[PDB]
């Protein structure tokens, strides 16, 4: 029963931060294009004490299309993930994973 | 918590005795018992003619390892058996004549009739295992086709089959109905419907059975946004190309490629199931499943060592975060001030919850079990229903509790498996409280689990097996009952799905052998309710217990609930049905017998009656009229019981609490006197080099002065013994003095004074704080000197009587130097003299002996020491005394023993070398004190005029004047016994341990597993189908299940989801108008009796009757009412060790009070020989005085009553009240050997057993010497009559008064106890030819006549004995369970004297461990098995046969042995009961076959019982450990066992008080307690 304080800890955690660029994504439409996820996301990771690590996979689709993941080291920590036709657009789109798995974990 | 108790797995046992019958279960564990009973049960009748009795198996051949059948029948009932390893020649020698079953595959009895080796004739029993496979109806089919078929039913073996349990078999319908045509016709059998589920849905009526539909969920914007995230990470998931030569590339490691497993399989179970449980349950469900997944798969990430794993673990982990936050969030955006969030929960669960919840709303005695297919599913349905609980005011009055059907691998991991036991223990313990309601199972509660009644059962899943609907419908029990399935259109389908599984019942209850009553049977018994006169055995109360028709079948069956057994035998009823025609109506007849275990064994018929439930409820009467006829109910109809039972009433005097009883009590908290002469005559003098002294040995008999006994009272006749003082071994004996001489007054105030100089100053036993008078009626003893004459006389010498009057204060004083000077020199006068010592310490003088006159020793002599020059410089410094002389030589002294017990007859000089040398009590000071040796002055030391010779004679006697106090009060015991008997006259270990963990676990192999063989094939399997064809009765059932379809769409099923003297006459249509209306009168209710006397009438007026047989009734009713069926359904030796060595009854005194003495003295004093030396007899004597008696005069009352009569007549308490009666405890000592203090001689507080420990002890008195008999006699005269006793008059016998004489009675009546009846036999012939029957059964005894090594007499104590509570086929006597109850106590004595009459003479503490470590159930158990008591028992219940397979299976990959049973015992100081018992009851065979002769028992079972007693003989359990268990104030406390790391080792703590604690390893509890115990003592010394 002790994940359970562990998961409202973690959910405390990461609503209780105090950053203005999670506000900034909370309001924009975050389908736009127009920011810079991937630097973004590094700024969020040199912010709030931890790595951003982008991990691509080894293996293409059956489609060939590349795979990206990112590692948020919270604790506990997240993962996320994006398919792009690149190796940017995939990391891109794990990126901006990471962005919306933040704004679902900071919505208050 | 009442039920309706039925014979299930045992209606198969009946049914398979009279017809060929094909039975249907799912264990394979009651398919071998019910096999090996029904093989035991027929060999009686294949024994006779000497037939082949065979097995057929297909799971035979496959391992050397033995074949369980193999097992169960070789080594657990009678049968000799051989099982053929596939590939073995088949011997033909022996293995059917001389081996009774045969289990053999069908191919193999193929090879064994097709060459003529075996006669079908010769065929007894076939009984065919797994009968519904396809294949083995292959293998089975020319079997019948070739032999079997074309054999004439004349010729014919009886045809049992093992069947799948055919109401799931793998199988549509046509199949199934082809399967049981098929089978029917083919094994020429009768196909049987009754499991448990057969069971529970016969004899407990069936539920009402919905299926409720249930709206689709209206999904929203979560759950579409819960979709849309589950869904993107299933699509990363599969997006995923998984490959190990792609991420780690290893070549070297080809078995590591395999043996790393994939990432992916646990994130897919987790995120299907999240999955499925938002498709159908919702998302409230998913947030909870969610959570609890996130609390597994963080402990997945603890365990998971590899890297991608970790990965997409944390990935999983990572979704189930956001799908709490999604979901959190939109269930908290509801959650205002002033809201409720039940709405949103309704709302969010599917409609399928609320559904659910309707179904719920509809219970405002609510016993609710809901299923589900899945673990989680169960779990998050408790948490719904928690939350609900918490929350709903409506649905606030649940206590919900859930289980899984995940045991855990005990093979990796079993410390949470127990975790898991113990869960589903405490959730079914709250659950059976009658103050908890609501359970969520899992298919653990399936099958063998056991579960109350339950009304409401729904189940979630739709079934996918017959035995899950149909079990859940029998766990709703009580009526009315709801059986709910629920659906969320396959509402069509599983509409289909029950009409399937409805005729599959059709088809199971059709196929029965016993009937339930219809609703029109019911409807006959509520119009006939009134019409019958209500039975009452007390019929002038008016608001007296009541018997009508109705009720007596619940009292009958309640009478076969509440007599007490073991939980692994079923105990009920067993009716038949018989019908009778008669004047154009059917009659249906029941016959009612009682079983074994009660003593109404006769059958009961019925009479002759319309219909079935009307005939049932009248023979149920007649049972309950019969039975409060015998006695076995009550007066308040209830019955017997343990606690409610009295005996015979002047037995119950010894129950009557005392004047003392009305620290809890009971419990552990001028006359010429008779003259003797005191003969010392040294014997066997000290060897020198037992001298330690180094001086010269002083005999007793040098001197010729001698003692004499004068005294008022007479002295007995004792066996010489031998006092062994410091001198030597001096045989002491009593001298019958010639003369007897007239009392003198003045020289017995010489004789006093003398007295109280002696013991007083010499042998100083009158201590100060005292009273004494030595002149007085309670004894008169006088211990007087004489003088030996010259011519062998010895004379009174009263000179130095009255010397010592004159000088009975000798004491040196402060001598003057002038004395000194004249004092002078002779070695005459210290030849024999006591020398003292002046000059220091004169109050308490010390009085020293002469050694040895040496004239080379003198004062003037140097000192040895060169502390001083000469004695006289020594003496001079030392003291500033002055010596006179020193001219003359000097004394070597010896010096005192320091303790008064040196006589003790059978050994000091052994028991020397304990305490040095009378422990010095004050040598050692004196000579600490003196430094160098004492060579003394004889001017310094005057004399004593006590002689030194007569001192030593003075000090082996003396410390007898409590004793004549004490040996008074066992001669009075002798009296009074002699006075009211007429007998007598008024005148490595961790090597061993892996191994036995190895041999136990790899070669059980058969243990509750094989219950989890029946879980893994329990919903899963359920297979195995043989043809079907395209014949019209299959189209039969295509419109039969369609009716059935319109009456589940008729019924209100499927829910849309938005004259009394006609009552008479039709009683009797048989029996006459007129006859009806003559018996009527004023009588508006007929008694019983009137239709006795009608159908007496009607036998009378046509005497020819038809019979039947048919049902679940027996053959086992059998000869009280048929196996003739002559139409009567109407009415009716060693003297070595020798028990009966049995010294003459008239010509001996009796009791010698020496041992009386010995059993009147307390192990608080404990001085020498202590009363617990013949206690540990008296107890196990006492049980084998009352039991017998107790069984003799009850000779047909079932045990448990007289189990409670033995445990209140030989409580402690109980003999604590005996012994008040008789006041022992003032005439028995406990107080310490204290001369000071506790020495009076002319209050001892008593613990309360102890006086119990006072009582039976005294009993060890008459035990020897009057043989066992006399003691009785004694227990007689103790108030418990143990003898049948014969009121009589003054018979005035003139050669003898008669042995059991009593007193005289103020009206002259003269009781006698004459010995036991010599006791009937217990064959109550209700039948004409059973001693037919009685030779019939024990066919095979022979060898349990050469091997036990008894022959009997007459067989009827045997076939007692070789009856189990639960075996009614036997008919003539009753259960082993009498012989228990004299056995245990015939072997209890026995066995407890040949520990206490041993001749290496145990020690009393060693004399309770030696009871309670040489002999327990378990010794019982497994010298039965080395004497193949598993080869000759009988018995019929079920479990049993299971469990004692297992134990027996210890005893076989063992090999018998006495390693594992001996070391159990070491753990003793138990998997079966019965077959322990066994041992003990035909002991009691051996007591009453061979007429109370001890010596019989004991000579047969010796050469059997000898090399096991030897052994645990030769183990020496005599240690200390014992006084560690006591020496326990406070200071050895022992803790609770702790388990250690691995397991199997414990470590076992003893805290010690002001001393420390101490912990000692093991390889279980009780090894590491010994451990822990030698580390207090190697560690405590």
């Amino acid at each position: 029963t002790q994940h359970s304080n562990k998961v409202s800890q973690f959910h405390k955690t990461l609503k209780n931060a105090t950053g203005k660029k999670l506000l900034k994504l909370q309001k924009t439409c975050l389908k736009n294009n127009k920011i810079d996820y991937i630097k973004l996301l590094g700024e969020i990771a040199t912010e709030n004490q931890f790595e951003v690590t982008y991990v691509d996979i080894e293996e293409k689709t059956f489609s060939g299309q590349f795979q990206c993941l990112v590692q948020l080291s919270t604790l506990p920590v997240g993962v996320c993930h994006g398919s792009g036709p690149t190796a940017a657009d995939a990391q891109r789109h794990a990126a901006q994973n990471a962005l919306e798995y933040l704004k679902i974990m900071t919505k208050k | 918590t009442v039920f309706t108790p039925r014979d299930f797995q045992v209606e198969l046992l009946a049914t398979a005795y009279e017809r060929n019958t094909i039975i249907c279960l799912g264990h394979r564990s009651s398919k071998e018992f019910i096999a090996l009973k029904l093989l035991q049960e027929l060999s009686r009748r294949a024994r006779r003619h000497g037939r082949v009795s065979v097995y057929l198996s297909c799971e035979v051949g496959t391992s050397t390892e033995p074949c369980s059948i193999y097992t169960m029948l070789t080594h657990l009932t009678d049968l000799r058996v051989w099982q053929e390893q596939p590939d073995m020649q088949i011997p033909f020698d022996h293995c059917w004549t001389d081996y009774h079953v045969s289990i053999l595959r069908p191919e193999g009895f193929l090879y064994l009739l097709e060459t003529r080796e075996l006669l079908l004739s010769r065929v007894e029993l076939i009984v065919l295992e797994d009968c519904h496979d396809s294949a083995v109806y292959q293998r089975i089919r020319p079997l019948f086709e070739n032999h079997i078929m074309p054999a004439p039913p004349a010729d014919r073996p009886r045809i049992l089959g093992l069947a799948g349990p055919l109401h799931s078999a793998g199988c549509e319908l046509q199949q199934l109905s082809a399967m049981l045509a098929t089978l029917e016709q083919s094994v020429l059998c009768q196909i049987e419907s009754a499991s448990d589920i057969v069971t529970v849905l016969r004899y407990c009526s069936r539920p009402h059975e919905y299926i409720v539909q249930c709206a689709p969920f209206e999904m929203d914007e979560l759950s579409l946004v819960l979709a849309d995230v589950l869904n993107t990470h299933k699509s990363f998931l599969l997006d995923h190309r998984y490959d190990p030569y792609e991420i780690y590339g290893t070549d070297q490691f080809m078995d590591e490629l395999k043996d790393i497993p994939d990432p992916k399989v646990d994130p897919l179970n987790v995120i299907n199931s999240l999955l499925v449980v938002l498709h159908e349950m919702g998302p409230w469900c998913t947030q909870r499943a969610a959570h609890h997944f996130y609390q597994c798969n963080e402990k997945l990430k603890v365990k998971t060592p590899h890297e991608r794993h970790y990965l997409l673990y944390c990935l999983v982990s990572t979704a189930l975060i956001q799908l709490y936050s999604l979901c959190e969030h939109a269930f908290h955006r509801h959650l205002g001030s002033g809201s409720d969030s039940r709405q949103t929960i309704e709302r969010y669960s599917s409609p399928k919850v609320r559904r659910l919840l309707q179904t719920l709303r509809c219970f405002k005695t609510l016993c609710a079990l809901i299923y589900c297919n899945q673990n989680h599913t169960a779990r998050v349905l408790f948490e719904l229903l928690a939350e609900i609980s918490r929350r709903d005011p409506d649905l606030k009055f649940l206590r919900c509790q859930y289980t899984t059907d995940r045991v855990a691998d005990p093979t990796t991991e079993p410390k949470e498996a127990e975790l898991e036991h113990r869960r589903q223990e405490e959730v079914l313990k709250r659950f059976r409280m009658h103050d908890c309601n609501v359970l969520i199972g899992t298919s653990v509660l399936e099958e063998g689990i056991d579960v109350p009644k339950c009304n409401l059962v729904v189940r979630w899943d739709p079934p996918t097996t017959y035995r899950s609907y149909v079990q859940c419908k029998g766990r709703a029990r009580a009526a009315p009952a709801y059986h709910v399935i629920l659906v969320a259109s396959t509402t069509k389908d599983l509409v289909h799905q029950m009409a399937q599984y409805r005729e599959i019942e059709q088809m199971l209850l059709s196929k029965c052998a016993n009937t339930e009553p219809p609703e029109q049977e019911q409807c006959e018994a509520e119009r006939f309710s009134a019409c019958l006169a209500a039975y009452r055995p007390k019929p002038h109360l008016l608001t007296g217990a009541s018997v009508d028709l109705g009720s007596a079948i619940a009292l009958v069956n309640k009478y076969c609930a509440r007599l007490p057994s073991d939980t692994f035998t079923k105990l009920t009823a067993l009716w038949r049905c018989t019908r009778n025609e008669r004047a154009g109506v059917t009659l249906f007849q029941y016959t009612l017998r009682l079983p074994i275990n009660s003593p109404l064994k006769h059958d009961i018929v019925g009479l002759p009656m319309p219909t079935q439930t009307l005939a049932r409820r009248l023979a149920a009467l007649q049972a309950c009229v019969e039975l409060h006829r015998i006695g076995e109910l009550d007066d308040q109809l209830q019955p017997i019981g343990k606690e409610g039972f009295r005996a015979l009433e002047p037995d119950w005097e010894c129950f009557e609490l005392e004047p003392e009883d009305e620290p809890r009590p009971g419990t552990t908290k001028g006359a010429p006197c008779y003259l003797y002469f005191i003969q010392l005559t040294l014997q066997c003098p000290i060897p020198e080099e037992q001298n330690t002294r180094g001086r010269k040995i002083y005999p007793p008999e040098d001197a010729q002065q001698g003692f004499g006994i004068l005294t008022t009272k007479r002295i007995p006749k004792l066996s010489a013994f031998s006092i062994f003082t410091r001198s030597g071994e001096v045989k002491v004996s009593l001298e019958l003095a010639k003369e007897r001489v007239i009392l003198t007054s003045e020289q017995i105030v010489c004789i006093n004074g003398f007295l109280n100089y002696t013991f007083t100053n010499v042998l100083r036993l009158q201590k100060f704080l005292m009273l004494f008078d030595p002149d007085s009626t309670e004894n008169c003893v006088f211990i007087v000197p004489t003088v030996k004459a010259p011519a062998g006389g010895k004379h009174i010498d009263w000179q130095f009587l009255e010397l010592i009057q004159a000088n009975g204060n000798t004491m040196p004083r402060a001598v003057p130097d002038e004395e000194r000077q004249a004092q002078p020199f002779d070695p005459q006068r210290f030849q024999d003299a006591v020398v003292m010592p002046w000059y220091r310490n004169q109050d308490q003088p010390q009085y020293f002996y002469v050694a040895e006159i040496c004239p080379h020793l003198s004062p003037l002599s140097c000192f040895p020491g060169d502390n001083y020059r000469t004695f006289k410089h020594y003496y001079l410094v030392k003291y500033g005394l002055t010596i006179q002389n020193t001219s003359q030589p000097l004394l070597d002294v010896d010096h005192t023993s320091a303790r008064l017990n040196f006589l003790t007859p059978r050994y000091v000089n052994r028991k020397g070398v304990a305490l040095p040398t009378s422990s010095e009590e004050t040598k050692r000071a004196k000579r600490e004190n003196l430094e160098q040796k004492q060579i003394l002055v004889p001017e310094l030391c005057t004399v004593h005029p006590f002689p030194a010779s007569l001192w030593r004679t003075a000090v082996c006697l003396p410390c007898i004047l409590y004793r004549i106090n004490g040996l008074l009060l066992a001669d009075d015991i002798r009296k009074q016994v002699s006075a009211d008997l007429g007998l007598g006259r008024q005148q490595t270990a961790q090597e061993v341990e892996k191994r036995q963990k190895q041999l136990s676990i790899i070669q059980a192999t058969n243990a509750n597993e094989r219950q989890y063989q029946q879980t893994k094939n329990l919903l899963i399997g359920f297979n195995f189908k043989h043809e079907d064809q395209k014949e019209p009765a299959t189209i039969r059932y295509e419109e039969s299940i369609a009716k059935l379809k319109t009456e589940i769409e008729s019924g209100g099923m499927l829910v849309p989801h938005d004259s009394m003297m006609e009552l008479l006459k039709q009683l009797l249509p048989y029996v006459n108008e007129d006859v009806l209306a003559k018996k009527l009168g004023d009588r508006r209710e007929l008694l019983l009796s009137d239709l006795v006397e009608l159908n007496a009438d009607w036998v009378a007026r046509h005497e020819q009757e038809t019979y039947n047989v048919m049902g679940c009734g027996d053959s086992f009713d059998n000869y009280n009412d048929h196996h003739r069926l002559n139409l009567d359904e109407k009415q009716l030796l060693p003297a070595g060790f020798s028990f009966d060595r049995q010294p003459d009854l008239v010509g001996h005194p009796g009791p010698s009070p020496s041992i009386i003495l010995q059993a009147l003295t307390m192990s608080n004093a404990n001085d020498g020989i202590n009363l617990e030396r013949l206690e540990t007899i008296g107890d196990s004597f006492l049980k084998y005085a009352i039991t017998t008696y107790l069984y003799i005069t009850y000779e047909n009352v079932h045990e448990g009553k007289l189990s409670h009569l033995r445990s209140k007549q030989v409580a402690n308490l109980n003999l604590y009240r005996l012994g008040r009666r008789k006041r022992l405890g003032e005439y028995m000592i406990a107080t310490k050997f204290e001369p000071h203090d506790n020495w009076l001689p002319p209050q001892h507080s008593i613990p309360d057993k102890s006086i119990a420990d006072c009582v039976e002890a005294l009993i060890g008195a008459y035990l020897i010497e009057c043989g066992p008999r006399g003691a009785l006699l004694f227990m007689a005269w103790l108030g418990v009559r143990v003898l049948p006793i014969t009121r009589q008059l003054d018979g005035g016998n003139q050669e003898q008064r008669i042995p059991g004489s009593t007193k005289p009675n103020a009206e002259n009546v003269v009781t006698v106890y004459g010995a036991w009846p010599t006791p009937r036999s217990p064959l109550l012939h209700f039948a004409p030819n059973a001693t037919e029957e009685l030779d019939q059964l024990l066919s095979g005894f022979e060898e349990f006549e050469e091997s036990l090594g008894y022959k009997f007499r007459d067989r009827s104590y045997l076939l007692q004995a070789m009856t189990h509570a639960s075996y009614t086929p036997n008919r003539l006597t009753d259960c082993y369970q009498r012989l228990e109850f004299l056995g245990d106590a015939v072997l209890d004595y026995l066995i407890t004297r040949h520990l206490y009459e041993d001749p290496r003479q145990h020690s009393p503490g060693a004399l309770t461990d030696l009871r309670s470590a040489l002999v327990n159930n378990t010794i019982f158990a497994s010298l039965a098995v080395r004497h193949g008591f598993h080869k000759f028992f009988r018995h019929l219940s079920p479990g049993l046969n299971d469990v004692i397979d297992r134990f027996v299976r210890i005893q076989q990959e063992n090999g018998h042995c006495i390693s594992e049973e001996y070391y159990l015992l070491s753990e003793e100081e138990e998997v079966p009961k019965a077959l322990g018992d066994v041992f003990e009851s035909i002991a009691g065979a051996i007591f009453l076959d061979s007429n109370m002769s001890l010596d019989v028992v004991w000579h047969v079972y010796s050469n059997m019982m000898s090399p096991e007693i030897e052994q645990f003989s030769n183990s020496v359990p005599k240690s200390p450990i014992r006084e560690l268990l006591e020496l326990e104030p406070e200071t050895a406390k022992f803790g609770k066992p702790e388990k250690l790391a691995d397991g199997r080792r414990v470590r076992v703590t003893v805290d010690v008080f002001c001393k420390g604690t101490f912990r000692g390893i093991g390889r279980n509890y009780r090894i590491a307690k010994c451990t822990a115990a030698k580390c207090a003592l190697r560690q405590l010394k």
